[PDB]
């Protein structure tokens, strides 16, 4: 009951880690991707401010 | 870039205000001097008259 509770335990714990990696991972691409677009938005602005800057 | 064409515009505004006062000044100063030489070339009639009536 101990190594089968701690099984069920644990695979209740590896589910929710396996899941919070899973959403992590996921979302972390997704963080990722709003860094690449928070850079991305970022080098629009700051390019505009390049050329603003350049007239 | 807004005040820096402004003063692309002010100063060039400016400047072409400048260009106006300056050949409004070039040509008071061009009647002027055509004055004061038309002055100068009486002063010389005279003077070469002066001399005439003076000899």
């Amino acid at each position: 009951d101990e190594s089968e509770r701690g099984m069920k335990v644990i695979e209740s714990r590896a589910q929710k880690d396996e899941e919070k990696m899973e959403i992590q991972e996921i979302q972390l691409k997704e963080a990722k991707h709003i860094a690449e677009d928070a850079d991305r938005k970022y080098e629009e602005v700051a390019r505009k401010l390049v050329i603003i800057e350049s007239d | 870039l807004e005040r820096a064409e402004e003063r692309a515009e002010l100063s060039e505004g400016k400047c072409a205000e400048l260009e106006e006062e300056l050949k409004t000044v070039t040509n008071n100063l061009k009647s002027l001097e055509a004055q004061a030489e038309k002055y100068s070339q009486k002063e010389d009639r005279y003077e070469e008259e002066i001399k005439v009536l003076s000899d």
